[PDB]
RNA sequence: CCGCCCGUCGCUAGUACCGAUUGAAUGGCUUAGUGAGGCCUCAGGAUCUGCUUAGAGAAGGGGGCAACUCCAUCUCAGAGCGGAGAAUUUGGACAAACUUGGUCAUUUAGAGGAACUAAAAGUCGUAACAAGGUUUCCGUAGGUGAACCUGCGGAAGGAUCAU
RNA sequence: ACCCACUCGGCACCUUACGAGAAAUCAAAGUCUUUGGGUUCUGGGGGGAGUAUGGUCGCAAGGCUGAAACUUAAAGGAAUU
RNA sequence: GUCGAUUUUCCAACGGGGCCUUUCCUUCUGGCUAACCUUGAGUCCUUGUGGCUCUUGGCGAACCAGGACUUUUACUUUGAAAAAAUUAGAGUGUUCAAAGCAGGCGUAUUGCUCGAAUAUAUUAGCAUGGAAUAAUAGAAUAGGACG
RNA sequence: AUCUGGUUGAUCCUGCCAGUAGUCAUAUGCUUGUCUCAAAGAUUAAGCCAUGCAUGUCUAAGUAUAAGCAAUUUAUACAGUGAAACUGCGAAUGGCUCAUUAAAUCAGUUAUCGUUUAUUUGAUAGUUCCUUUACUACAUGGUAUAACUGUGGUAAUUCUAGAGCUAAUACAUGCUUAAAAUCUCGACCCUUUGGAAGAGAUGUAUUUAUUAGAUAAAAAAUCAAUGUCUUCGGACUCUUUGAUGAUUCAUAAUAACUUUUCGAAUCGCAUGGCCUUGUGCUGGCGAUGGUUCAUUCAAAUUUCUGCCCUAUCAACUUUCGAUGGUAGGAUAGUGGCCUACCAUGGUUUCAACGGGUAACGGGGAAUAAGGGUUCGAUUCCGGAGAGGGAGCCUGAGAAACGGCUACCA
RNA sequence: GUAACUAUGACUCUCUUAAGGUAGCCAAAUGCCUCGUCAUCUAAUUAGUGACGCGCAUGAAUGGAUUAACGAGAUUCCCAC
């Protein structure tokens, strides 16, 4: 979602140990790994027959997902394949009976093989520490018009 | 914590020793073996408590240093080694052959054994792969690793160890209509039969276990040890077969004597 | 450092200490029995509070439950054995209304002035 | 040292943590002793558990595979030409993963030549193999140029600072469009 | 009601503030500059070295012509590396510590200045409580030994629940 | 149209009273130990003190926010003689 | 209804599943279908719609493990793992008690034997049943639904 | 589940002061006969410390000429017991304190398909010579020194200098392989249904590329690589594979690669078996050691949610990483952890950030209607520190302090 | 001149003609004594600064008190040199 490029950066943007052996006839001769996300995530059409990279992607790259399967509303789309969810919960206070909201941002990659803008509900998954903040991916979205 | 410890306070050790809260504040740290350290009982703890074989931890040295306390068999004569679950403590003098199994109540009970059946364990199959060579091996909860299993052992089976050669020889397959030991829930010493079992995917596949009073109680597959089939258990269950009798109808049997 | 002996303390000191009618029924349930201190009333008056604590817990909630059933039971058991309750009085709801001068009744020195051969209980 | 530690690192809120733990081993980081080319040197450092690991300095005669033909011959390093992260790891001639270089080219030539066609850059049971081989496969122009030039571009797929070697992966198809544009973009 | 009670002033003995002093001290962080030390690294090469069968004069240079009945036999031109290897030093990052200002926090000195409370009530009046002898009070403005006084607007908690 | 009688909706009210409040008293100050319709603001003995300090606003006068040390067994509300 | 320990109707109260009244848990491909909606010879048989050696055509609901899509939360039920010590509390004459987790009973010569329970941990996470209270969207330029 | 005294001439209130009870709270004052039990330099000064001690270790099973004691009825190489020293292992546990520390530690609960792991417990290693007719393997070197013997020095320290020796499971090297198959390279003749003499390589580990690691479902014409069976019209039939929700996983195969890791030049006790009497060949129980994979004790990060008082702290973070991307470096490994090159992000009235804490968190503690309030330095768990910062070696494990180095006091 | 007390803000009289220097400020470029006294700056300061004020003989457009910026103005101290 940079947009349209894949030769954009100074390094070649490959899929790591697929190899694209020249000297056979394959009609395409575009070959792309993918795998099964698991726990009923049907991966997207938009991911199987795309062209980009994104090695911490839960389809097309070295990151499994597992831990648990968090949802939230999103707040900022602003930063290059990374989203930030609020998640909104109440905490209740043992002495007055009652409830309070807390935010709770957390800031979630996302993937070329979905779409999203400002309001949209997405479910995310545990993987490997990505980055300094990013801990989850983005599996499912639901934009709700 | 700068390297790992080595000693552990009486009170913070596993209660299901018993281990009086006062005379000594260390407990018998158990070393490093086939169990893990909540779940083992020390060769320790079993000959100078369970048995009072032994009165102080210097007397249980002089029982094991003369090579008498065979564990699966071999010598073992480390005062804290971690003799756990399905292990056969053979006292050679006496010709004592206890198979520590749970007491109801969640506990190693002493369970004496004829010597035609201390010469197996029932290893609960944990992984199975191919090992390099592409040759397929098993590993047990005991940390006991077997070569060239059955094709059919998956895992959560069990199977029984000769324990003298150390091969597989019959394994039981992990189903409804099972019977089934619990390894430590707080369902801890129970013996009952499967009914069904969850598909819960990297959530803890749950399983639902009914005795022989239709007492249905749930937990966990890694806490379920498959002990046989209806009927014939593959190994002697202790005097109670693992019921988990209420606190009024086990009074009454306490006062009925 | 090995582990926390556990101790507890048996009696209680009354709330308000200067009451004519509480400092004359006192004196007069230790004259019976012949008793050194007040400490002795106030410890049976907390053993006392301490089962009508455990009889109210286990009165309060549902009839015919096993918690109510066993530690009822239990208490009564204990109770009729001691000889604060006799062979006609076990209901859990007697126990309520128990007068710490029965304890009273019930110490060794009472007991063998009551057996004879004792001469009045001092 | 050079500690990989996130609890300094000012918190994603923006709060200066307040440091606790006197640096600890555990997150160690080291010096990357930067490889030049040619001269063969190799320093071994003790990491977690004995468990060595070699860092090469001024390694030479790299172990490079074509993939395609499903080959690796040990061959000569010239030169670093260019490098998707810095590009004073080119001027300096450093080897370090993904470093885009020029190697020797002729025990590739040699195979090719013996092996399967005749003279790249232009007994009984040989002659057998060769007419079994029966045009097997040709090279798309691209790297045909090279090995007349007298060497072939190759990218470093070995971490040198940390196995001891500069192994791997010999350029071939759009990733070597991709390298050519680069390279004659620049100089 | 010979009840009550308000301020100035004076005596006392407490607390707080303003205060020139480039106040002072402690602490944290931080600018710019020196920067011990070990570690990584470019070198360096005191010494100790093994085969060097490497030409070596040496005439029991082995129980004596004898490539001695050749010795770690006389003695080095070498030589390679098989090498080990100290000080030394080349840059690197880690980084104490030093100086230098900065900024914030806490603690705290200060000649003087303007207060406030308390304490016997000592001086001066008698402001308030009655229509307290000018009804009281609020906001604001000015004046004055002190209470207070006066203007304007407001309020009854007014001494009028009335034409 | 003004006026008269009955009628509603809203208004500024007023006169008699079972509930409430320490009482004076009241259309809400009732539906409150038989304690919960929604919601904002404020107070915790009397002084010191609406004072000092620090910000903030203002041409200034001042306004907003606003302490503590220390002191004291009462100060105060309503009604009765 | 009986030998001061316990079950039957005449006969209720409480809490429930099936079944349709337009009511539908989305339902498939195999395995499994025990099975009669049926009969392959029928008939062991006091006159019997008394009873099965067993099986054409299809039941599915005994029965998954694969399909594979589910407009989302709070709330509450039950369960899972919740260290021990502490707390509540079961048992036991440490001479009593705070304690302790011991002890108990026989030939007390080779002995045997009950114990070291249970309960709360009302937050968060995990499964589980309910769907009353509270919010969210669904068909409005139909880019709506089903075959 | 309780109140009572105090404003008034008296009264009803608001209200505070005082009384009252308790405190695994502390101090202190008088008094103090017995039994059980038992905290105790935490607040102030994580301020300073004299001195003595708190970490060393041996079996039958590493090294022995102690110039030690054995000393007699196993000894002519050693062999008992038992110093010193080398070697191994430990010294990272324990104990102590609470200064720092306020999304930090911590609790409960998750994840390693993101890694290391001495030791323990399981498995696990015919492939190393290198061209094949007498090159160590019935056994290599000092390319080494301790302890010991002597010759010393400083006033001094757990100072060691020069010389004479001597061992190791120390330190260096360094061979003993069976069978079969698979691959490559070629000593072979005939225009074919076209096929081989031999030589080498193929253990494990490293590193990199390449391939395999399968799949909801029945029929069909056709051209070629057409190799056997042609039962000479034409038939070929059966063609294999584990685990997870999920992996580039386990695992295997091709090409290689490496200053080529490992494979037992080790020790104790019995001393048996067959005769070809070599004074052979074969052989048990053990002990260490050893490579990889499991296991165990661990570790390191790690998901979610929950911390006391302040607005007289409303904006904070970004040259000097702040948020993300690409690539690299580094790490045991993940990661702005660090580097380079890009984009301008990220937190916040649901209280960010700043300040305070006489704040280490928790299990818990005191009080007791219910609801709570206050506390927890302190017998267990975790975190931190060893006068203050920083650095680092040794090791599986430390940024160790009863280890070293430097700076400040 | 008297007066709480120990230095006096209440009284009383007579006014230099008309008024008695108010708000302010100062040993000031205006203070004789004077090198005033107290603090501060220095080891030491007839200097400097900040205060004190019965001010020989300060003072309100003969303007008084402040005052940013400016000054080849007069003066003091500090760092660099």
């Amino acid at each position: 979602s940079t947009e349209l490029t894949v030769q954009s950066e100074r390094a070649f943007q490959k899929q790591p140990h697929i190899f694209n052996n020249p000297k056979v006839k394959t009609s395409k001769r575009t070959k792309r790994w993918y795998k099964n996300a698991g726990l009923g995530f049907k991966t997207p059409k938009t991911a199987i027959e795309g062209s980009y990279i994104d090695k911490k992607c839960p389809f097309t790259g070295l990151v499994s997902i597992r831990g648990k399967i968090l949802t939230g509303t999103v707040v900022s789309t602003k930063m290059h394949r990374t989203i930030v969810i609020r998640r909104a919960y109440l905490h209740y206070i043992p002495k007055y009976n009652r409830y309070e909201k807390r935010h709770k941002n957390v800031p979630v990659h996302v993937s070329p093989a979905f779409r999203v803008q400002v309001g949209d509900i997405v479910t995310v998954g545990q993987c490997r520490p990505i980055s300094k903040t990013v801990r989850f991916n983005v599996v499912k979205v639901s934009a709700a018009t | 914590a700068r390297g790992p410890k080595k000693h552990l306070k009486r009170l913070a050790a596993p209660h299901h020793w018993l281990l009086d809260k006062l005379s000594g504040c260390y407990a018998p740290r158990p070393s490093a073996g086939p169990h893990k350290l909540r779940e083992s009982l020390p060769l320790i703890v079993f000959l100078r408590n369970r048995l009072k074989y032994a009165l102080n931890g210097r007397e249980v040295k002089a029982i094991l240093m003369q090579r008498h306390v065979k564990v699966d068999g071999k010598v073992r004569t480390d005062t804290t080694y971690p003799a756990g679950f399905m292990d056969v403590i053979t006292l050679d003098a006496t010709n004592e052959n206890f198979r520590l199994v749970y007491d109801v109540k969640g506990r190693f009970a002493v369970h004496r054994i004829t010597d035609e059946e201390a010469s197996y364990k029932l290893g609960k199959v944990k992984k199975v792969q191919l090992g390099k060579k592409g040759v397929p091996y098993v590993v047990t909860h005991d940390g006991r690793t077997i070569r060239y299993p059955d094709p059919n052992i998956k895992v959560n089976d069990t199977v029984k160890i000769d324990l003298a050669s150390g091969k597989i020889t019959d394994f039981i397959k992990f189903d409804a209509g099972k019977l089934v030991y619990v390894t430590g829930g707080r369902n801890l010493g129970r013996i009952g039969t499967i009914v069904h079992k969850e598909r819960h995917d990297g959530g803890f596949d749950l399983v639902h276990i009914k005795d022989s009073l239709d007492n249905t109680f749930v937990t966990r597959l890694n806490n379920v040890f498959v002990i046989g089939e209806q009927g014939k258990p593959y190994i002697s269950l202790p005097k109670g077969k693992g019921i988990k009798l209420s606190i009024a109808e086990e009074r009454d049997r306490r006062r009925a004597q | 450092p090995r582990a926390p002996r556990t101790y507890s303390k048996t009696y209680s000191t009354p709330k308000r200490p200067y009451e004519s009618s509480r400092l004359d029924a006192e004196l007069k349930l230790a004259g019976e029995f012949g008793l050194k201190n007040k400490r002795e009333i106030y410890r049976i008056s907390f053993q006392l509070s301490k089962i009508r604590r455990a009889a109210r817990d286990l009165l309060t909630r549902d009839e015919k439950d096993p918690k109510r059933l066993f530690e009822g039971n239990a208490l009564i058991r204990r109770l009729v054995r001691v000889g604060v309750l006799s062979e006609d009085k076990k209901k859990l709801d007697y126990v309520l209304a128990l007068k710490v001068e029965d304890f009273l009744e019930r110490r060794l020195q009472t007991q063998v002035y009551k057996l004879g051969l004792a001469k009045s209980v001092h | 040292g050079i500690s990989r530690d996130s609890r300094h690192k000012r918190s994603a809120t923006g709060a200066k943590r307040a440091q606790f733990r006197k640096k600890r081993k555990f997150e160690l980081g080291r010096q990357p002793a930067n490889t030049k080319i040619g001269a063969k040197r190799i320093h071994s450092v003790r990491t977690r558990g004995g468990n060595k690991k070699y860092r090469a300095l001024r390694i030479e005669t790299g172990n490079f595979s074509w993939a395609s033909e499903g080959i690796s011959k040990k061959t000569r390093i010239a030169g670093v030409v260019y490098h998707p992260s810095n590009n004073e790891l080119v001027r300096t001639n450093t080897l370090t993963k993904a470093a885009i270089v020029q190697i020797d080219a002729t025990p590739f030539r040699q195979w090719f030549e013996a092996h399967y066609g005749q003279t790249l850059g232009k007994s009984k049971n040989a002659e057998r193999k060769w007419a079994a081989r029966a045009a097997s496969a040709k090279i798309e122009s691209s790297v045909e140029s090279q090995f007349s030039a007298g060497r072939l571009y190759a990218c470093i797929s070995s971490r040198p600072g940390q196995s001891g070697r500069c192994d791997g992966y010999i350029l071939e198809g759009e990733e070597l469009a991709f390298y050519l544009r680069r390279l004659t973009a620049k100089k």
